[PDB]
């Protein structure tokens, strides 16, 4: 279901308040001014925003027939855009409740909106509009436009009536004297609490403790305080460090242990159940990126299985944060609520308190429960002591949710709600890794021990049995290029970002590459051999590396997926010995057919790997001039890879004729078999035809030298 | 309580230079991203907590914003002063420090504002 957006301007503030409301709800839109709209008898789009509606009205003839063609052909909608009150008879309504421009005679329009928003019915051109008076400023504006998203795609783009709010109250027992609460804010939370267990079902307050700034204030307040030592069976608990240090300068796991154990002690203590598997680190510090020791820390003497952050996959704009199954526990995005430990009174709020009646009554509140289905919202001690302002936003804040939705609010316990949050997204359930030097926030996030910058600048990316690990060899002997240590049983091939080696995280792949220093070169690569076929491994690969190099090698696809078929002929595996090649081009001999013809599809990968880097960091060469000419051909790799000192590679390869290569690997790479069969060579011509054609528009597409076997096969 | 205090106005009218002084009372200036934003809300400068510093390309070889931790204080030492340049500048802080050159000049980065002064040229 994907969204074609038509922007005015790339820079149009309004353009981005629409993919805002789509990458809020994860809706997958394409970016577009001023195209191809179908794909083969299936829809490109599902839906359609004119972000100028205007373009719509003034489009090219032959292109507006060609867009009402399609959208009555399969049932596309098309939102445009140029006091307030709620239609309640409006079939746009799913989120919305009716509680507390655009004008037609003839009906043919729904007045959702009323003065500003409506929706034109289906039945004028075949076609349904929803049309915008306003922009996206006002939050029932984004509330309607929510539900246009939601009823124009029939209910495929949007989200369920339940809504899932979690409030965390962090720095719990932590403020210096004037800050904590006394006997009448512990009163007054619980009479909140009773009041929103009214409104919210199981709506119980999560609280960060810190146990040794406990008992230490004034005496007072210890005794305003001890009253809660009476109210823990009314109140969630979560563990919050037992002084409020972050867990990434403790470099150790077993002293951040006995920091979380004395959490424990002060938790048995005072009556809190150990219990519910959640748990925020102060200033968010290790969960991303990921400090290994806090994950291992967390679930060793909590049984931690939800943690939240905002610091994935960046803390700013909180869109974008997404949730991730890493090393056994769920993290989940947090929320900044408006609330912050500045903030003790309602006079000294930053921009006044209209400002905070702005976060509440449809700020990054509303909307944050309304794009989001699960929002962990993060208030501290100091909105709770004195003028109780948590108290205030959350009292307003579910009055105002309740009066203007018909959301289903639920509190249920973390667990629960990180299990409802990976149901909803299974999509979030893989980390995207990031550099952490690239963001000097999650570098302060990071451990000052970890060494930065241990990562390559050049991937040689495959396929297999086509020459990359003599190119490997013979870029290792470069005095300003340093390769990859081996890595076990895969050797040079790593085997990070196309595998299941990616759930092991950042620091398993930082170790094969050591710490930079004047000694140690820094340019840094490794041979990859799997990556070419595989479609996971460049979006990955460009997460992690944005700035690094590609290098691929195609040799003659027939002959390609003929060294291939004698490879697993050579590795002795039993269904490419006991079948021949003819039968060749059970579900062994599927694999096995799969990954010799559809690693010869040079085009299919190269898309995706193009999709990823860009066409100046890739870089294809001959393959065969390996084997005969290979100075020229290292000459211009050496002048790809923009080195400064240059190695003449013509006195350093010496020819073996008794390898029959310029040396090499052995054996293995200089294998011996019978030659390709004319009947298995006919199939392997005819079926290679196609594939070289969109590989030779490929490659002059690329700014490519095309290949010697690409020239003869394109000729004959 | 978190408050941002502005000061600095005129100009020579063919182009000349000033000293925008942004007071950070009651939170440390070092710690926020103290980006400044000219008028919509266009941020032309940011000056990250480690002292890192990025530009527009109208104000890149003329602008010059600088920090300093003892009085608290952002200063913006303008230079070469272009017409163009006239607007209400507002030092907004952000809880990242650290500038981004994506989004160190969108508004909805920076959560607490100023009051806001104006340069006239
Ligand atoms: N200089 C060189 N040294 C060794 N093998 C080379 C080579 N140039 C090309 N090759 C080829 O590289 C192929 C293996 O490619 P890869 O690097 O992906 O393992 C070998 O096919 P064979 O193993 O069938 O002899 C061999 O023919
Ligand atoms: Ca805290």
């Amino acid at each position: 279901p994907l969204v074609l957006v038509f922007v005015e301007s790339l820079y149009s503030q309004l353009g981005q308040e629409v993919v805002a409301i789509l990458e809020s709800s994860r809706f997958k839109y394409r970016t577009e001014i001023a195209p191809t709209l179908t794909d083969k008898g299936r829809g490109r789009f599902a839906l359609i925003i004119y972000e100028n509606i205007l373009k719509y009205v003034n489009l090219d003839a032959w292109n507006r027939e060609l867009l009402d063609k399609y959208c009555v052909a399969y049932g596309v909608g098309i939102i445009g855009f140029f006091d307030c009150s709620i239609n309640p008879k409006s079939p746009l309504l799913y989120v919305t409740r009716p509680s507390e421009v655009f004008q037609s005679n003839h009906s043919t329009y729904e007045p959702v909106l009323l003065a500003t928003v409506v929706q034109d019915l289906g039945l004028h051109d075949g076609i349904q509009r929803v049309l915008f008076g306003n922009n996206l400023n006002f939050w029932l504006h984004k509330l309607v436009f929510v539900d246009a998203v939601a009823f124009l795609t029939g209910k495929r783009l949007s989200l369920p009536l339940d809504r899932y709010i979690l409030v965390d109250i962090d720095d719990i027992f932590v403020g210096k004297e004037g800050t904590r609460m006394k006997v009448e804010d512990v009163k007054a939370l619980f009479d909140t609490q009773n009041e929103l267990r009214a409104h919210i079902p199981n709506f119980t307050f999560n609280l960060g403790y810190s146990g040794k700034f406990f008992h230490t204030g004034t005496n007072a307040e210890d005794a305003g305080d001890d009253l809660l030592l009476s109210y823990v069976k009314e109140f969630w608990w979560f563990p919050h460090m037992w002084s409020h240090m972050q867990p990434h300068l403790f470099h150790n796991q077993s002293v951040l242990a006995e920091q979380m154990a004395l959490n424990k002690k002060f938790a048995v203590e005072h009556g809190i159940p150990t219990d519910m598997g959640y748990a925020v680190a102060p200033h968010h510090s290790g969960v991303y990126p990921v400090h290994v020791q806090l994950y291992e820390a967390w679930k060793q003497v909590w049984s931690i299985r939800v943690t939240s952050t905002e610091e994935y996959p960046h803390l700013k704009p909180a869109r974008y944060r997404r949730g991730f199954i890493h090393n056994g526990i769920m993290v989940l995005p947090r929320q900044t609520c408006g609330l912050f430990t500045h903030t003790i009174f309602y006079n000294e709020y930053p921009g006044g308190s209209s400002e905070l009646d702005k976060i509440i009554n449809g700020g990054e509140l509303f909307l944050t429960v309304l794009l989001n289905p699960i929002s962990i919202f993060m208030t501290h001690l100091s909105n709770y002591g004195n003028d109780r302002l948590g108290l205030y936003t959350f009292k307003h804040l579910v009055r105002f949710l309740h009066s203007w939705t018909n959301l289903r609010l639920q509190t249920l316990p973390p667990v629960q709600l990180a299990q409802k949050y990976f149901q909803i997204f299974s999509e979030e359930k893989d980390p995207l890794w990031q550099d952490p030097c690239e963001d000097k926030r999650h570098k302060d996030i990071w451990s000052k021990e970890k060494t930065c910058d241990r990562f390559p600048k050049l991937l040689i990316i495959g396929p297999q049995k086509t020459g990359t690990t003599a190119l490997y060899l013979f870029l290792g002997m470069h005095p300003d290029l340093s390769s990859n240590y081996p890595s076990s049983e895969t050797f040079e091939e790593i085997q990070f970002f196309n595998g299941h080696n990616y759930h092991k995280g950042i620091d398993w792949y930082m170790e094969f590459f050591p710490i930079p220093s004047n000694t140690t070169s820094d340019f840094y690569f490794e041979k990859s051999a799997n990556y070419f076929d595989s479609e996971v491994a460049p979006r990955r690969a460009a997460a992690l590396l944005p700035k690094a190099k590609v290098l691929t090698i195609l040799i003659n696809p027939a002959d390609r997926a003929y060294s291939w078929y004698q490879h697993q002929r050579a590795h002795d595996d039993p269904v490419a010995l006991k079948y021949t090649f003819h039968e060749v081009i059970s579900s062994k001999l599927r694999a096995l057919q799969n990954r010799c013809l559809v690693p010869g599809w040079y085009a299919t990968h190269i898309e995706r790997w193009l999709s990823a880097y860009h066409a100046n960091q890739i870089l294809v060469l001959d393959g065969k001039l390996l084997r005969t000419e290979p100075a020229k051909v290292m000459d211009m790799v050496q002048k790809f890879l923009g080195v400064t000192n240059t190695i003449d590679y013509h006195k350093t390869l010496a020819f073996d004729p008794k390898k029959g290569f310029w040396c090499c690997l052995g054996k293995s790479k200089g294998r011996k078999y019978p030659e390709m069969d004319l009947d298995s060579r006919a199939f392997l011509k005819d079926y290679y035809r196609d594939h070289n054609i969109e590989l030779s528009k490929l490659l002059y597409k690329m700014g490519q030298t095309l290949p010697t076997w690409l020239r003869e096969d394109l000729q004959n | 309580q978190v408050q941002l205090v502005e000061s600095g106005g005129g100009s020579v009218q063919a182009g000349g230079s000033l000293r925008l002084s942004c007071a950070a009372s009651g939170f440390n200036v070092d710690d926020y991203a103290i980006g400044w934003f000219r008028q919509e809300r266009e941020g032309v400068s940011c000056i990250g907590g480690d002292g890192t510093t990025y530009y527009e390309n109208s104000v890149k070889g003329r602008f010059t914003v600088s920090s300093d931790k003892r009085d608290n204080t952002v200063y913006l030492q303008m230079n070469n002063l272009r017409p163009e340049d006239t607007a209400i500048y507002f030092c907004a802080a952000d809880r990242s420090k650290y500038c981004v050159g994506k989004y160190f000049s969108t508004p909805s980065q920076y959560d607490f504002w100023g009051r806001g002064t104006h340069v006239t040229v």
